[PDB]
């Protein structure tokens, strides 16, 4: 972080979350006056409380704030902005965008307007790969509008089918047909859905390739024609096509098949003269055949995890070749320092279709930034709150260590200490991903999510030892509180008599058990009894902290007591799943059988919101006997929609969900018959 | 608990602009002991909030006022349900904490039909009458005579504090200005100056009715220690053997 | 599109500078340290809660409506801390803003200290030094100065109250430290007379300077109105602390009893 060369005096970054923050950090590292924008809604942000001075450009939606590109002029013009950043997204990749900044003396640090062009839609790019020596996935060339000339293409190509539409992208557009049947099937369903998102009804057909492990190679260039090629990433892992656990060093490749892609991917840059930084995506399969995907003209969201590995810092590499500098490191330079993993904490429920978004306030939030090997980039805070309008973004964990298995004991730590309460997050499935038996074995592809839980995510499926630590840790928590509960100050009028109970005799319900547990204080060290098997817990017993910390026959456990109540129901999270636990006294539960269940009006036939979001389709009507899986609506939340179907055939009673409304969670709309 | 623990999730629950509501229970979760809260009559009178908490280790009731029901509105249930905890706690000793964000008294037919001024008299007498100590944060609004009701500096309260995004004044600014500037026909110039001159704590402070105005991030620290040195408030009252309350 | 947190942060910044740096400057040259400071070295650190920040004065007469005529906090700075663990309410007059004299929002926010310290059962400590009261508040001034007598007299037997003369305190500002327990003065800094030295010459025609008429010395030696003098403030506000640690906090406490080796 040299401050000597000359560097601009005031950036104006036009992007917001936790890469506003980190782009606005590394600015204030090289002494440089940092202006943000915001909107009405984001005036109390982290990232605009922590850059010098911070502009509203509109009202909440993204639309008339971060898509008000004059707006974004105005605001430049009025303070005197010598360069920008538009961080990922938004107006990252807008060719308008670009010329209107180049129309101005401003600059804009990033790709120029050419690579944009180039890498705008697939067929350009493309054919831009066959004539550069680029391999590319097999297949017509050119856009096909009839179905029987695709689905004879199909016929020559081969037998597995992939439709996506041209340019667009970002996870939309993209179907799998496999026979000729199917194949015009795909043809105009796909032909529908562009006409319906985009327009342009510029699908292309391709081969398909089964178990394509998705690697990346990051791409650093100038102004002078030098381009280094920044190692690589691994990002397989995937639910609707986006990334949530990714990693640099890709086990699967080694050296000579890494040089070879470094070697390609720097040649592909001087090609499409790219002088700037970027990432370039291959799609590799069981035998090593490598075929690029597609090229980003912008910087990547999982950054972070191969700049690590270098030991550099991309964002200084970015400003200094936006600035003219040339590069100041080689391909020799370029060195993998170690391991780095990190995954990407949403705020959705992995329960529902791996991860339904959910919005909320931040009563408490916590990182563990004094575990070793951790790095945090958020853009939120305590007190934050996750609106519909933006994406339900929470948080990049990153781990970096020697070797991949202790960077993944680190960052499984990471995830023990992690405090959120506010909102749902997809914590669990993240420890599960990173403690399954094959990812860290190495077996992993890009259908990884979907066929591992084939009937989705169902939470930590905890054996017997740890079914009996967490039963332990429950009834020694219990037996603590209720030791707390008997330490008042003294009175002098009424002297309290403390009760002397030598064991604590609990029915622990969990799940569907019940579990006959004795439990017995000796000072700070718990004796639990758990149907014979004995058990020893041993902490500081801080019933206040949000974490404890609790050792259980030798082996460290972290804790998170996320509710408890009077009638023995206690919600804990435990190897980040949380268990809901029903804690009673053996006298308790022994008279709870005489007494009488309480009857729940929810026997199916009740269609409630999944999700809060408003509302842009409806297929039901007031007296329709729809049959299982038929979409009862559409719902759109934070650039997403979701179509939820029928549990059950039934005639629709009443329905509430009247088109162009917001609904929250639980609100019910259909009750069948 | 420690007792100068921060609670920044406070310093924007308040939002911005005044028609939007939020959760009290927010505030009073963050607030007290591990965020622990037994609440008192919790489906009878929405509109206020009443129970008992846990300050530094030590039981303290809660009363507040809640703009998600009715708009934070006073009427004959919320009143009667505050009179009554309020003299209990005031009778057993224990120590009164207060959140006011209330526009007035809920207006219409059936409230004057119903005698809505013996219980808002109900509730004026029982913050009046308590001599426990009684600390008082007022968090977005405080109108009309509703504000002496809450408890306000000059019932003997003990302490009262004020968040930056609070307002007391005598009613609302466009009512005060219609009501006072008739013969000036004037609703742009007068309005702007009567909206930038007294729809802010400033009046208040300058009075000296609150005494301090605090960040919202310290307030449970600023209450656990006014707690620690009110703890031995003794007063002294005129002979009676009862008074006669308005019921 | 409020800027009320602005003005609170104004406010507070004015406030804690009191009546101007200069002013400040020139109230150090003559070896006298500001109230702030002052109760920052009598109470101990990271304790001092303070009470009425943003009050002013009412005044709307001889021009004091002016915006330059409204300081926050109005001469004194009041609040409640702790010497060596135990409660006390502290008020220091602040010789900045008009000369340190009353006004009706002084006496207000010093009856209010007094009243709290008076309900929980706390001595008062008061550093003095102003030059009398506002003579263009008007009979407002007369009124805060009986409310303080008032207090002052009826808190007499049930807490100490504990008097500390650090300036020029002159007219009725001197009715208060008499009407204490005990009253300490600074040695060649404060003065302490009902009347100044140039109304002495015009009525009785003789020529005295303030050393000798109200001075440390005049009081500590041959008119026993003081019960001590000290080098310097500094000097003073240790002294202060080691001798309030043999008072009780309240007639109903017993003596003090400490560790004794
Ligand atoms: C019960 C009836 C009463 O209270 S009789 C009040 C006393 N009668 C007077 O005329 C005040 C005379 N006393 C003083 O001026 C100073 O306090 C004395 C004791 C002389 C201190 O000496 P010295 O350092 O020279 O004062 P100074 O020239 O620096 O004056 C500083 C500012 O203080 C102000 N000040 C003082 N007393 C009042 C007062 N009662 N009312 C209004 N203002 C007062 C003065 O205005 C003076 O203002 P400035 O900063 O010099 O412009
Ligand atoms: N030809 C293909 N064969 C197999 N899987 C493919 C193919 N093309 C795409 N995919 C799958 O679809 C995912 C989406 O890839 P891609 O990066 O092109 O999508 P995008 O989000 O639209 O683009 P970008 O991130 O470049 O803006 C890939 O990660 C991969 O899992
Ligand atoms: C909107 O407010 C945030 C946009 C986030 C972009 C997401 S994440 C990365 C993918 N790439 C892209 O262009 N959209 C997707
Ligand atoms: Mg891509």
């Amino acid at each position: 972080y040299d401050p000597n060369e000359k560097t601009f005096d005031k950036i104006l970054v036009a992007n917001r979350g936790e890469i506003a923050c980190r782009v606005i950090r590394t600015c204030k590292k090289m002494g440089i006056k940092t202006v943000a924008i915001h909107s009405d809604v984001d005036a109390s942000s982290v990232h605009v409380k922590m850059a010098d001075e911070a502009v509203c450009v509109g009202p909440a939606p993204t639309s008339k704030s971060y898509l008000n590109m004059d707006a974004i002029m105005e605001a430049i013009k009025k303070t005197r902005a010598q360069a920008v950043h538009p961080g990922y997204g938004f107006l990252s990749e807008n060719k308008e965008f670009a010329r209107c900044l180049a129309a101005e003396d401003v600059v804009f640090i990033g790709p120029d307007t050419h690579a944009i062009q180039a890498m705008g839609d697939k067929i350009e790019s493309k054919l831009l790969a066959k004539k550069a020596e680029v391999n590319t996935i097999p297949g017509f060339d050119g856009v096909v509008k009839d179905a029987e000339e695709a689905v004879r293409i199909a016929r020559e190509i081969g037998y597995p089918v992939m439709i996506k539409a041209s340019a667009g992208g970002g996870g939309k557009g993209m179907r799998i047909a496999w026979d000729d049947e199917e194949t015009r099937d795909g043809f105009r369903l796909s032909s529908q859905e562009a006409a319906s998102s985009f327009g342009d009804d510029r699908l292309l057909i391709e081969k398909f390739i089964d178990n394509p492990r998705h690697i990346e190679i990051q791409v650093l260039g100038d102004k002078h024609g030098n381009a280094l090629w920044l190692n690589e990433r691994e990002c397989s892992i995937q639910r609707r096509n986006q990334k949530v656990v990714e990693e640099a060093p890709s086990i699967f490749l080694d050296a000579e098949t890494r040089r070879a892609m470094g070697e390609q991917a720097v040649a592909l840059a001087r090609a499409v003269k790219y002088s700037s930084a970027g990432t370039v995506e291959f799609l590799v399969d069981s035998k090593k055949n490598f075929y690029f995907l597609e090229m980003n003209t912008r910087l990547q969201v999982e950054h972070p995890v191969t700049e690590c590995i270098t030991g550099l810092d991309l964002v200084q590499e970015m400003i200094r070749v936006a600035k003219g500098y040339p590069l100041r490191h080689k391909q020799a330079d370029i060195r993998i320092n170690g391991w780095a993993v990190e995954c990407r904490v949403y705020a959705e429920d992995p329960y529902k279709s791996f991860g339904l978004p959910s919005i909320g306030r931040l009563s408490q939030y916590q990182e563990p930034l004094h575990l070793p090997g951790v790095r945090v980039d958020s853009g939120i805070q305590p007190g934050s709150d996750i609106s519909i309008y933006y994406d339900p973004m929470i948080s990049k964990l990153i781990t970096y260590g020697s070797d991949r298995t202790e960077a993944l004991k680190r960052m499984a730590d990471a995830l023990d200490n992690y405090v959120i309460r506010g909102v749902t997050h997809n914590i669990a499935l993240l420890r599960e991903v990173i403690i399954n038996s094959r990812f860290v074995k190495g077996d992993i592809s890009t259908k990884f999510l979907s066929d591992v839980y084939p009937d989705g995510f169902k939470g930590h499926m905890l054996t017997k030892s740890e079914k009996n630590q967490l039963l332990a840790i429950a009834s020694s928590l219990f037996v603590a509180f209720q030791l707390r509960a008997q330490h008042f100050q003294e009175n002098s009028r009424m002297p309290v008599i403390k009760p002397d109970i030598a064991n604590w005799e609990l029915s622990v319900k969990l799940h569907d058990k019940v579990h006959t547990v004795v439990a017995s204080n000796n000072g700070s060290v718990f004796s639990v009894e758990v149907d014979g098997s004995k058990l020893n817990v041993t902490s500081t017993w801080n019933l206040a902290s949000p974490l404890l910390s609790v050792s259980v026959d030798g082996t460290q456990r972290t804790v998170q007591c996320l509710s408890r109540e009077a009638g023995g129901n206690m919600s804990i999270q435990f190897l980040g799943t949380v268990y809901k636990v029903n804690i009673l006294t053996r006298l308790a539960a022994e008279l709870n059988k005489f007494m009488l269940e309480k009857v729940t009006e929810d026997t199916s036939s009740v269609l409630r919101s999944p999700m809060p979001g408003v509302v842009v389709a409806v297929s039901v009507k007031p007296g329709d006997a729809v049959a299982e899986g038929q979409e009862i609506c559409v719902i759109e939340a934070m650039k997403m929609q979701n179509s939820m179907t029928a549990g059950k055939t039934g005639t629709v009673k009443s329905v509430h969900c009247q088109a162009g409304d917001t609904v929250g969670e639980g609100d019910l709309l259909v009750e069948l018959e | 608990d420690p007792s100068d623990r921060l609670v920044p999730e406070l310093d924007t629950i308040v939002p911005l602009e005044s028609t939007k509501a939020y959760n009290m229970v927010d505030i009073i979760h963050s607030v007290v002991d591990e965020r622990e809260f037994f609440e008192i009559m919790p489906n009878y009178a929405k509109n206020i909030i009443v129970g008992f908490a846990r300050m530094n280790g030590r039981t303290v009731g809660i009363v507040g006022n809640q703009p998600k029901v009715a708009s934070g509105c006073l009427d004959i249930n919320s009143s009667v349900k505050g009179a009554r905890f309020v003299r209990f706690c005031d009778a057993f000793n224990i120590p009164l904490i207060t959140f006011v964000d209330v526009p007035g008294f809920l207006p219409g037919t059936a409230q004057e039909y119903g005698g809505i001024i013996r219980h808002g008299a109900k509730l004026l007498y029982a913050f009046a009458e308590a001599t426990v100590p009684k600390v008082t944060v007022i968090t977005r609004k405080a109108y009309g005579g509703a504000y002496d009701v809450m408890s306000s500096k000059h019932l003997c309260g003990d302490t009262n504090y004020a968040w930056p995004t609070a307002e007391i004044a005598v009613m609302g600014a466009k009512g005060a200005v219609e009501i006072i500037f008739k013969g000036h026909e004037n609703v742009e110039a007068a309005q702007a100056e009567y909206i930038e001159k007294f729809a802010n704590p400033f009046p208040a402070a300058v009075r000296g009715f609150v005494d301090d105005i605090i960040q919202p991030s310290s307030t449970r620290a600023r209450i656990c220690c006014d707690l620690d040195v009110l703890a031995s408030k003794k007063v002294q009252r005129p002979w009676r053997k009862h008074a006669n309350i308005p019921l | 599109a409020t800027s009320v947190n602005e003005r609170i942060e104004n406010k507070r910044r004015t406030a804690l500078l009191g009546g101007g740096q200069r002013r400040i400057d020139a109230q150090h040259k003559r070896g006298k340290l500001t109230a702030r400071e002052r109760i920052s070295l009598l109470l101990d650190p990271g304790s001092f809660v303070e009470s009425d920040m943003f009050v002013e004065h009412r005044c709307a007469d001889f021009g004091m409506a002016a915006d330059k005529n409204k300081f926050p906090g109005d001469s004194v700075v009041t609040g409640r801390g702790r010497i060596n663990g135990r409660l006390v309410y502290v008020f220091s007059q602040d010789f900045t803003v008009f000369g340190g004299s009353l006004s009706g929002a002084h006496a207000q926010k010093i009856c209010k200290i007094m009243d709290q310290a008076i309900t929980v059962g706390a001595p008062v400590i008061g550093l003095n030094d102003s030059g009398g009261a506002r003579i263009q508040e008007g009979v407002e001034s007369l009124a805060g100065y009986a409310d303080i007598f008032l207090r002052n007299v009826t808190a007499s037997g049930v807490i100490p109250q504990i008097s500390l003369i650090m300036g020029p305190c002159a007219g009725g500002a001197v009715y208060s430290p008499a009407l204490t327990d005990f009253t300490f003065m600074v040695k060649d800094t404060s003065y302490l007379f009902i009347t100044g030295p140039d109304v002495v010459k015009s009525v009785t025609n003789e020529d005295v300077t303030q050393e000798e008429l109200g001075g440390a010395k005049t009081h500590t030696t041959m008119s026993g109105v003081a019960h001590r003098a000290f080098e310097n403030d500094v000097d003073a506000l240790c002294n202060l602390r080691d001798f309030f640690n043999y008072l009780p906090l309240s007639s109903q406490d017993p003596a003090p009893v400490r560790e004794c080796h």
